[PDB]
């Protein structure tokens, strides 16, 4: 017996599979990769024309009540075409599950905004548009959550500095917290914390 | 440092007394503006009122000074909620950037004397979030800070331990003395 | 014998379940009735808007109707069927059943990003 | 040594919610405010 | 002993409170002893000496990439759908 | 015992559930409680029985508060008992450092140690997690007991390697006594 | 997660969803915490705290001074 | 005159007269430890031993420094690298 | 060279400069208004200066979906302005102040290190 090992959940795993199967099968035409990942979560793989009509779906099916949706959360991959992913976690209190909807969105590409379907997305799809730059088209209001009122750019992206590009400090000729060019009086150490051997082969040819 | 004298030397040692500057004061007249100086200093050091000023988890501490174990009120030191009416402000969290015309405000609108206490390492120096992009490395670029407390959530006796060094440095004011020496 | 109240807050308590279920069963089918039978949402949504309907057709109780169906209270189940009648009525304006608008882009789905070939 | 409870176990620790002992009626109250009022007006 | 008031303030201020009162403070005899004897950690399920690789117990290296449910069935195959049991929330 | 509005299931509590009393008994009951202050007379009985209770106040600085040998305080450097500084310069300290306020130089010595040229502890930067104590391989950096060092300026919180050396000879005995009561669980 | 299934308690449910019931709610979430606090106190094993496999969870301190791949593991994984 | 500026530490650094950075002195002392690790581990004695590899701890078992084994075949004093107390074989 | 994307705000280049000149003409309307209700040394004219100064800035974009971008951008930090959410420095973050002006000569940026 492995007692350092978990073990996965067999009945979460088998309703998860025919539930990913039956919505591929009602949504041909947006769901194009369903799978189930370690750890017994089934990820949706739509294209991004259907994040309303998909999101809409399992909130309002009978086999499919997600209707507490999470949290939106925005991956920039910069490697890839369609840099930015979108990822919406949706709860169904009434079967007791989770699923995860993925889509690929470019910056200038705009997203259905899923405001309509679920109400927390009036604000978490303003929160990807203060860190990464996604356009929600047809929302209520779009503005600038978290970051500065005077911050110009997205910081979450991976082509942002860790440090940002400004700095403030008070200036008493000014009289007013004022902007300058970033010094850090000791810099941001780079630890090179590759590993050279690799230790997974099981992820060796997982990319095609 | 200085090694703390041993009680063999500490004995021949005299008491220091309450006034940091001595009653041997040469004219009476800077005896008696050392006097109303220490009179004026024991009212300010025997009141300073803080600001309700919580930023970030710092602030779940300075509400236990507030508590019964360690008990502020009986220091002078009670909270008030407006600026104008507030001694010290207590810079306890993060200082962010669009936090800072917010303290700079708040902190002109006080009025002098003004005694800053930088609670924390993300108060003082930027700490955790040093490297942020939305994130001001240490209130000292933007308020004047006469206490550093050290502890990234500080004890709340390490807290108290700087509103008395804070009360050490009130009582050690001089400014009768320096206008009769101005 | 009613019950006092749903449990919930905001949910009043219907006076007539029955009709009102079989109404909006009744509007889901011919809602999708207009579905080309190849479309497997409308194969599905016929299964089980017709067994939900022999259950609230063999049980004219509602605590027995709540106890044979399973899925929650009578008041939810209105609340779904009429969120489904808003689903398929959305279902014949965006035409889901054909083929995909947009194929996965290369090296798109794949998690590591930056290995090489 | 380990960090373990002791044998037999610990007490049970009480959660529930036990109210003050209340010697009052409302009755009582009223007919005491009548007769004290009364009592007072003569 | 313990710091306390007389019994006549305690009987005054167990009748205002309603109730039996019970100490809020802790005491000296009423706590754990802070030196204290040192302890010994026992071992685990892997601590034998035979018997024990370490690719028969590897959590990270069991881990596999996601499986294609689309064409799982298909390289497989070569009461309606539920997500997870019903659970009634009411 | 008023009648339930909901049924209770038997792995919830419901809270607000019970049904309003319509007898007659009940509304002189909660009519004298509203027009003669029942209930703020026992907020008023329940809030003047804690003038009679012992006061927690535990008057600093004479009595000071509990702690433990666990606790995280000023970083300090330590040495062996022979004299010799245990600090090897092997920098995992500040590779584990996640505010990274650890700056290790580190040159060959005279007699061919590894020891330190450079150790300074940003402590307006160090968030006191003590993950530096744990990655210490040698017993050499340290969470001494020390919390009363609050600064009047902004650079003597900037820690030098003299600093913390002069931490560790001040603070050895109360360091010593915490790592002999706690290495075991650690 | 993470035995909560062995222990045993009850759930506050409000009714009106006013503060009211949100404040019952969470005192009555105080109370139901003391009862498994009580079941968590009166059953605990005598075992190790942390996971054996050594490459994800830093070894012991006296085999990190006494054996050779704990001392490596110690070295990587900090 | 402060003597506590122009002392040398046991890295082997000084601010000259000629530094601006010696201005910060002025109003604050300058921190220089007393007790240098060089000297203080020169006055031990070196430890004589008989076999031919030896271990030393440093002091106690999970107190002091990871294990070493030190080979004292060849002539002369033997410098453990973590401690840097000397042996020698007669 | 050529790909079919999903338009964001505009569907031509004129429709995309008819809403930049709705983004001028409201910001022309709104300076004034910033003029008073802020505690600002910069006045009226120099105020619309700068507005030209960066309309001018981006003068030389052509994409649809990138001028697009800038007018929605531009429109939030309009909204911004309004509502006054911005504050005294956050206006005066335009003009460069408090930054002194680096060399554009090769003699003046040698001796400065530049
Ligand atoms: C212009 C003229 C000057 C104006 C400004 C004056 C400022 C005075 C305050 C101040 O800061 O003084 C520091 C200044 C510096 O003091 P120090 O020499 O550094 O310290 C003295 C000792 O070394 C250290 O002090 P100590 O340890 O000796 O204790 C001080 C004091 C004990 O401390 C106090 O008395 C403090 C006050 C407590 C008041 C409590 C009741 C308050 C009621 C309010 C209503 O001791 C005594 O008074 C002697 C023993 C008395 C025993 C009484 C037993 C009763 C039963 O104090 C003085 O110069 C003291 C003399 C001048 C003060 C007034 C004296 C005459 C009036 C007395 C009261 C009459 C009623
Ligand atoms: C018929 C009437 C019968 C009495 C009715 C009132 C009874 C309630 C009451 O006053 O209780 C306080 C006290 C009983 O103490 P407790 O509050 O139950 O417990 C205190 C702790 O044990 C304190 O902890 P401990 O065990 O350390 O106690 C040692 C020491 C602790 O000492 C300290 O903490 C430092 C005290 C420094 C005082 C410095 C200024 C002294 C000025 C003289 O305690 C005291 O010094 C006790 C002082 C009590 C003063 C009470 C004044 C009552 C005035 C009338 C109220 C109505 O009762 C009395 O003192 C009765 C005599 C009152 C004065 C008679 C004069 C002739
Ligand atoms: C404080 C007071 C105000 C200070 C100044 C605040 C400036 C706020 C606006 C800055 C951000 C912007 O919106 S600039 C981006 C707007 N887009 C452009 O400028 C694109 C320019 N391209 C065009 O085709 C036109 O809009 C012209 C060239 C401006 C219009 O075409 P005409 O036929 O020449
Ligand atoms: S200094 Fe530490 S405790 Fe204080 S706000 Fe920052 S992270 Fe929180
Ligand atoms: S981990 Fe310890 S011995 Fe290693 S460099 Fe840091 S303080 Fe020195
Ligand atoms: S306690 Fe944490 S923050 Fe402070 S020096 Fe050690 S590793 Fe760095
Ligand atoms: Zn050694």
């Amino acid at each position: 017996d492995k007692p350092t090992v978990r073990q996965p959940d067999a009945v979460a795993r088998s309703h998860l599979s025919d539930f990913g199967r039956y919505v591929a099968e009602c949504l041909p035409k947006y769901v194009q990769k369903v799978q189930l990942t370690a750890g017994d979560e089934l990820e949706v793989l739509i294209a991004p024309e259907g994040v309303v009509p998909v999101l809409q779906f399992l909130k309002d099916h009978h086999q499919a009540q997600f209707t507490n949706l999470v949290d939106i959360a925005g991956v920039d991959v910069p490697c890839r075409k369609n840099r930015f992913e979108v990822v919406y976690n949706l709860l169904s209190l009434r079967y007791n599950s989770r699923i995860r909807v993925k889509t690929y969105t470019d910056e200038l590409t705009p997203l259905d905004s899923a405001c309509e379907v679920h109400k927390a997305a009036n604000w978490y799809e303003r929160e990807i548009w203060d860190m990464y730059g996604v356009f929600f088209a047809n929302h209520p209001d779009l503005r600038r959550i978290l970051t500065d009122y005077g911050f110009e750019g997205h910081p979450q992206r991976r082509d942002f500095p860790l440090s940002g590009y400004v700095e403030l400090r008070y200036d008493d000729e000014k009289k007013r917290v004022v902007c300058e060019p970033l010094e850090l009086a000791q810099e941001f150490r780079k630890f090179d914390l590759s590993a050279p051997w690799e230790q997974f082969p099981n992820f060796r040819n997982a990319n095609p | 440092q200085q090694t703390l004298p041993v009680a063999e030397v500490a004995q021949n040692l005299p008491k220091k007394g309450y006034s940091p500057f001595g009653t041997k004061q040469s004219s009476v007249a800077e005896w008696s503006l050392a006097r109303l100086d220490d009179l004026l200093n024991w009212g300010r050091k025997g009141s300073i009122w803080p600001l309700t000023f919580g930023l970030a988890c710092c602030a779940v501490e300075m509400m236990h000074i507030a508590a019964p174990r360690y008990d502020m009120d009986r220091y002078g030191v009670v909270f008030r909620a407006s600026p104008r009416q507030a001694d010290v402000i207590i810079v306890a969290g993060t200082l962010t950037n669009k936090m800072a015309p917010a303290l700079r405000k708040v902190y002109d609108q006080m009025p002098e004397p003004r005694w800053v206490i930088s609670m924390g390492s993300c108060a003082n120096g930027g700490g955790y979030y040093h490297y942020s992009y939305s994130v001001v490395r240490g209130c000292d670029r933007i308020i004047p800070v006469d206490i550093y407390v050290p502890g990234c959530p500080p004890t709340a006796e390490a807290l108290m331990y700087g509103v008395l060094q804070l009360q050490k440095k009130v009582k050690r004011m001089k400014t009768l003395q320096m206008w009769y020496r101005k | 014998i009613i019950k006092a109240s749903t449990g919930l807050t905001g949910l009043a308590v219907s006076t007539n379940p029955h009709h009102t279920l079989s109404a909006l069963y009744g509007k889901i089918l011919r809602a999708v009735s207009k579905m080309p039978q190849d479309a497997s949402y409308r194969k599905y949504t016929e299964q089980l808007v017709k067994q939900r309907a022999d259950s609230v057709a063999q049980h004219k109780d509602i605590t027995a109707l709540e106890k044979a169906v399973g899925c929650g209270q009578v008041e939810e189940l209105i609340v779904q069927a009429e969120n489904e009648l808003i689903l398929a009525r959305k279902m014949l304006g965006w035409k889901p059943w054909e083929k995909l608008v947009q194929a996965a882009p290369a090296k798109q789905w794949d998690w590591p990003p930056a290995q090489i070939m | 040594k380990q960090d373990l409870p002791p044998p037999g176990g610990y007490k049970k620790i009480p959660f529930a919610r036990v109210p003050p002992k209340s010697y009052f009626t409302g009755f009582t109250t009223i007919g005491t405010y009548v007769v004290v009022t009364a009592v007072g007006l003569g | 002993l313990r710091r306390d008031v007389s019994p006549l303030i305690q009987r005054i201020r167990a009748f205002l409170l309603g109730r039996e009162h019970n100490l809020a403070l802790r005491f000296e005899d009423g706590l754990a002893d802070r030196t204290q004897p040192q302890p010994e950690i026992p071992d685990g399920p892997s601590h034998l000496l035979s018997a024990n690789y370490y690719c028969q117990r590897d959590g990270r290296r069991e881990v596999l990439p996601p499986i294609d449910l689309v064409e799982q069935q298909k390289q497989l195959a070569a009461k309606l759908p539920t997500p997870g049991k019903v659970y009634a929330w009411d | 015992e008023p009648k339930d509005i909901v049924e209770v299931p038997k792995g919830y509590v419901y809270v607000n559930n019970k049904e309003l009393s319509m007898e007659f008994a009940d509304i002189t009951d909660r009519a004298a409680s509203t027009m003669f202050f029942g209930e703020l007379l026992r907020g008023f009985a329940v809030t003047l029985a804690h003038i009679f209770k012992e006061p927690a106040t535990i008057n600093y600085p004479f009595e000071k508060g509990p702690l433990s040998p666990r606790f995280r305080g000023e970083h300090a450097l330590r040495r062996y008992p022979s004299g010799e500084e245990r600090c090897i310069a092997c920098k995992l300290c500040e590779a584990i450092c996640p505010a990274q306020a650890i700056t290790i130089e580190a040159e060959e010595r005279a007699d061919g140690s590894r020891r330190t040229t450079r150790y300074d502890i940003d402590m307006t930067k160090c968030i006191y997690c003590g993950f530096c104590q744990e990655a210490c391989p040698v017993d050499a950096i340290v969470e001494g007991p020390n919390f009363e060092f609050s600064t009047e300026t902004h650079e003597e919180l900037l820690y030098n390697k003299e600093k913390l050396l002069c931490n560790g000879d001040k603070w050895e005995s109360e360091i010593a006594s915490n790592l002999q009561a706690d290495h075991l669980y650690r | 997660y993470d035995a909560y299934n062995l222990v045993n308690f009850d759930v506050p449910i409000g009714t009106k969803g006013d503060c009211y019931d949100r404040y019952l709610c969470r005192v009555e979430e105080m109370r139901q915490s003391l009862r498994i606090i009580d079941q968590c106190l009166n059953q605990m094993p005598a075992g190790e705290i942390k996971t054996d496999d050594a490459k994800v969870a830093p070894p012991s301190r006296s085999e990190m001074k006494t054996s050779m791949e704990a001392l490596i593991h110690h070295f990587k994984l900090f | 005159c402060r003597g506590d500026i122009e002392k040398v530490t046991h890295t082997g650094q000084v601010f000259d007269k000629e530094d601006y950075r010696n201005a910060r002195f002025v109003n604050a002392k300058r921190y220089v430890n007393e007790n240098w690790g060089i000297k203080l581990i020169e006055e031990v004695p070196p430890k004589e031993c008989t076999e031919r590899v030896v271990f030393c701890d440093g002091g106690d078992g999970p107190l002091g420094h990871p294990k070493v084994y030190i080979n004292l075949d060849k002539p002369g004093n033997h410098i453990c690298g973590y401690c840097g107390l000397r042996f020698v074989k007669k | 060279a050529v790909q079919q994307v999903r338009p964001i705000l505009s569907v031509d280049r004129e429709e995309a400069r008819k809403r930049a000149l709705n983004l001028y003409k409201a910001w022309y309307r709104q300076i004034p208004y910033i003029v008073m209700d802020y505690d600002i040394p910069m006045t009226v004219e120099q105020c619309r200066d700068k507005l030209r100064e960066e309309f001018v800035k981006h003068r030389n974009v052509t994409d649809i979906r990138v001028i697009d971008m800038l007018v929605i951008k531009g429109q939030m930090e309009l909204k911004e302005s309004v509502e006054i959410w911005k504050q005294k420095g956050h206006i005066m973050r335009y003009w460069k102040e408090s930054q002194d002006p680096k060399p554009t000569d090769f003699l003046s940026k040698f001796i400065q290190g530049v």
